[PDB]
């Protein structure tokens, strides 16, 4: 059975041996095609480093797909990967780290998929948390981070259709592409009355917003902030500006560890290829280079996508969405406690939210 | 020894590279440059978008550019990969000739100003024409893509700020038989029709309209620049009114003005305290330029009144304000100028408008 190349790129310290030994279910590849995985390490996650690394891989060997993990809080990595994936029409899976932080509005030509919940699902989960504890009065704060419209609209759409007494008091939009030497964001935040506040932004943006929120007295008791996975990010990295009592939805390697994920990544790309070779007696030829993609345009396609999003493996449904998120992620609701450590306080699985406490804890 | 501050540019030819170099030399001559002094660093577009992103890193950001001028090239290559990479670091990009409305979206283009307006801003001229010629009831036909909906959002804003849009009709870009759409517009009383479409989609509309006899007397067609360019002109009804952005395509002029604005902004920047340098190169740097967002604020607030292309200000989206348009009228199959929009005001010239029919 013919071999397809799969690059697994690991940024930052990670057990390559625990990873290689987990993929010993390589004697569990039964298809029309076998994976030929090659672990690459990478030290830097700027655009040039990431682009030239993947593009040297693609020219030195014959890559069919890429599995990307990193150890950072850098959501821009998703964005860079999606750009590369769309330009070169190579499949890329962001399975861990910044690479897996929600990217909204992926290119039409994108073959880039992410391990994690959609923006709309985290918003719905955030409303389920509020319904449980009867926190019906709330406000939203977002930046211009891509997705913020999808977030605000998912909220709005949900609570308009509801026999529940929601009251969305205020929606703020914070421009952090400009400096804050005019105390503009402070004067916006000063308008928040609600006891619940949903915040949609990046981790670096939350750092600043919380610092300002604190200085106008919006972090203490009587104010609860709920943020999405990418703000919590790496949970072993907690900015001092994060308030205690911060709630977050999360997918950060709790019960679904890296070696497992690289396994499922290699599985998704291999299954996919097999399904297409099965059914068209060909799969797309890996691009010889990315410096010649203006020429070979008419010869390339995102055909492999239909199959990448419909893989079942080892009795789990690893399907993706058209938008490029995982369909059925197991999520964990975490709570930043008095000792500045993130603490599990709820699980979300199968449309059901099962929280730990009935009366909400006090920090 | 003064402090050297690099300006960057991705431009279309080597002739325009030399124009950029020379504009910066003049900025240094014109300004007091004992403290800071500009240095021009420049490059032409690369054949594809990855090569271009890399060139920004290797050629431009490696020289610690405070800003990057970008033109629309010759004859599939957009500013986009330069806005992407520069925006990673919050280095401001100044579009010189790009006019798609998508570059007004902050989520997509963090640090992007341009010295030409987006196509959607033509609605500002339409609206002043509607007050001038007392068209109080209009039908709006736009393509169901970003640019089309951008024009609708913009005109409807001006109308719900009077004259009214009796109905808005959208069609799927690419469609060739628009008889269904245009029959819907034919049944309404209003005989003033505004169009936003690409070159090839406007061609489709013009043909179908002609079959349904909607280009004759009684009917008025009011249109933008794309809808009377190249192919669109081949089948355009006589009497149609369209626009051309004056100097819209003079890359030399916009280089000259962009450099004047940017130089002014740089000297204004270094009046303030705690200005940091941009990152030297891409490799190993993942933090934004700390002073990037301040420099953007300064640029956005910049006013250059004595500009080759007229009066340089930017609105809240970083788009050019006070652009000037030729008001064009297709007469015996020739595009004839019947007026200009001078930035705020319509000025009819002595050449008489001939409407559809007349
Ligand atoms: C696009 O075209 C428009 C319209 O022509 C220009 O806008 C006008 O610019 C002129 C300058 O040339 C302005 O003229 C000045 O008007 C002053 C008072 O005007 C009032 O009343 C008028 C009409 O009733 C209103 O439009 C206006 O809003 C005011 O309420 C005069 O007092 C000025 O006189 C001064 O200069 C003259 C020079 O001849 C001296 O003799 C006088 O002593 C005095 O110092 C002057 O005439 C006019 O106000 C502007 N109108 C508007 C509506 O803005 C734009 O400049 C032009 N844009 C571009 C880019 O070219
Ligand atoms: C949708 C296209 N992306 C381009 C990102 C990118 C793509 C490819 C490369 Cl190669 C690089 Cl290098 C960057 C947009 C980019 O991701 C915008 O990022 C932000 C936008 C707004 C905010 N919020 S704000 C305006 O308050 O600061 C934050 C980040
Ligand atoms: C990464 O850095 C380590 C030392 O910290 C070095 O051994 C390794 O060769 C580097 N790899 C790359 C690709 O730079
Ligand atoms: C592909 O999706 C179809 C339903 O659209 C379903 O049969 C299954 O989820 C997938 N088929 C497989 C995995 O053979
Ligand atoms: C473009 O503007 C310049 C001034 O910078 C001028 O010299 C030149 O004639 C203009 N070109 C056209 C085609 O109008
Ligand atoms: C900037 O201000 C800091 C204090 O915040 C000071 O230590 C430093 O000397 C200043 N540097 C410049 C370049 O103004
Ligand atoms: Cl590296
Ligand atoms: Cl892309
Ligand atoms: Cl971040
Ligand atoms: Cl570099
Ligand atoms: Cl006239
Ligand atoms: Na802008």
């Amino acid at each position: 059975p013919p071999s397809i190349g799969i690059a697994v790129i690991l940024v930052g310290t990670s057990d390559e041996v625990a990873i290689k030994d987990a993929h010993e279910k390589d004697d569990f590849h039964h298809l029309s095609v076998v994976p030929r995985v090659e672990l690459v390490a990478m030290n830097e996650t700027d655009p040039k480093s990431i682009i030239t690394r993947i593009c040297d891989l693609m020219s030195d060997r014959k890559i069919q797909g890429v599995v990307f993990a990193d150890d950072t809080d850098q959501e821009a990595i998703a964005q860079i990967l999606d750009f590369i994936s769309a330009q070169t029409l190579t499949p890329i899976l962001g399975i861990h780290g910044g690479s897996s932080m929600i990217m909204a509005d992926k290119d039409e030509s994108s073959m880039f998929f992410q391990f994690g919940p959609s923006i709309e699902q985290q918003a719905s989960v955030m409303l389920n948390i509020m319904e449980e504890y009867d926190w019906y009065i709330f406000s939203i704060v977002t930046t211009y981070f891509p997705g913020y419209q999808d977030f605000v609209n998912k909220i709005r759409s949900t609570i308009e259709n509801s026999f529940v007494g929601w009251e969305l008091e205020e929606v703020l939009l914070l421009d952090m592409s400009l400096d804050d030497g005019d105390s503009k964001i402070q004067n916006q935040l000063k308008k928040l009355q609600s006891p619940i506040i949903l915040l949609y932004c990046t981790k670096e943006e939350a750092t600043y917003i919380f610092e300002v929120a604190n200085s106008v007295g919006l972090t203490g008791y009587g104010y609860t902030w709920i943020v999405p996975s990418l703000v919590a990010g790496d949970t072993d990295t907690v900015p001092s500006e994060f308030p205690t009592g911060l709630i977050s939805v999360s997918y950060d390697e709790w019960d679904y560890g890296l070696p497992a994920r690289v396994r499922d990544g290699i599985a998704i790309i291999t299954t996919a290829a097999s399904d297409m070779l099965s059914e068209h007696s060909f799969i797309p030829e890996p691009k010889s280079s990315c410096y010649n993609t203006h020429e070979k345009r008419i010869y390339q396609s995102n055909m492999l996508n239909r199959y990448l999003i419909n893989v079942t493996f080892e009795g789990r449904d690893l399907s993706f969405s058209e938008d490029g998120y995982q369909m059925h992620p197991k999520l964990v609701i975490i709570l930043l406690n008095k000792e500045r450590k993130w603490e599990r306080v709820g699980k979300w699985k199968d449309k059901s939210l099962q929280m730990k406490y009935y009366v909400w804890p006090r920090m | 020894d003064p402090k050297i501050v690099n300006i960057g540019a991705v431009l279309s030819t080597k002739k325009h590279e030399q124009i950029f170099r020379e504009a910066v030399n003049q900025a240094n001559k014109r300004h007091f440059t004992r403290k800071i002094q500009l240095q021009a660093t420049s490059v032409t577009h690369r054949p594809n978008a990855i090569q271009m992103a890399l060139s920004v890193c290797e050629d431009l950001i490696s020289s610690q550019v405070y800003a990057i001028l970008v033109s629309h090239p010759p004859a599939h290559l957009t500013p986009t990969p330069i806005s992407y990479t520069a925006g990673f670091y919050r280095i401001p990009v100044i579009g010189l000739t790009t006019r798609m409305s998508i570059y007004s979206d902050k989520s997509i283009h963090l640090s992007f100003l341009r010295t030409v307006p987006p196509y959607s801003h033509q609605a500002l001229v339409w609206f002043e024409m509607m007050r001038l010629f007392n068209w109080n009831h209009v039908i709006l036909i736009v393509s169901d893509d970003h640019e089309g909906r951008a024009a609708q959002k913009k005109l409807e804003t001006l109308l719900e700020g009077g004259p009214k849009a009796d109905k808005v009709l959208q069609f799927e870009p690419g469609t060739k038989n628009l008889t269904a759409l245009l029959l819907e517009a034919k049944e309404l009383e209003a005989r003033v029709i505004i169009l936003s479409a690409s070159e090839d989609d406007a061609t489709a509309v013009y043909k179908s309209a002609a079959m349904l006899d909607m280009t004759g007397a009684g009917y008025v067609w009011l249109v933008g620049e794309r809808e009377i360019s190249g192919s669109a002109l081949r089948y355009a009804p006589d009497g149609i009114i369209g626009l051309q952005l004056i100097n819209g395509k003079n890359e030399s002029a916009h280089i000259s003005d962009a450099v004047a604005v940017v130089a002014q902004a740089i000297h204004e920047l270094f009046e303030m305290e705690n200005i940091t340098d941009p990152p030297r190169g891409c490799v190993g740097n993942t933090n934004i330029w700390k002073t990037g967002p301040l420099f953007k604020r300064v640029l956005m607030s910049s006013k250059y009144p004595d500009g080759v292309t007229g009066r340089i200000e930017f609105n809240e989206d970083g788009d050019r304000k006070f652009a000037q348009y030729s008001i064009m009228n297709l007469q015996n199959r020739k595009l004839v100028q019947v007026g200009i929009f001078n930035g705020s005001y319509i000025i009819q010239n002595d050449r008489k408008i001939i409407w559809p029919g007349g």
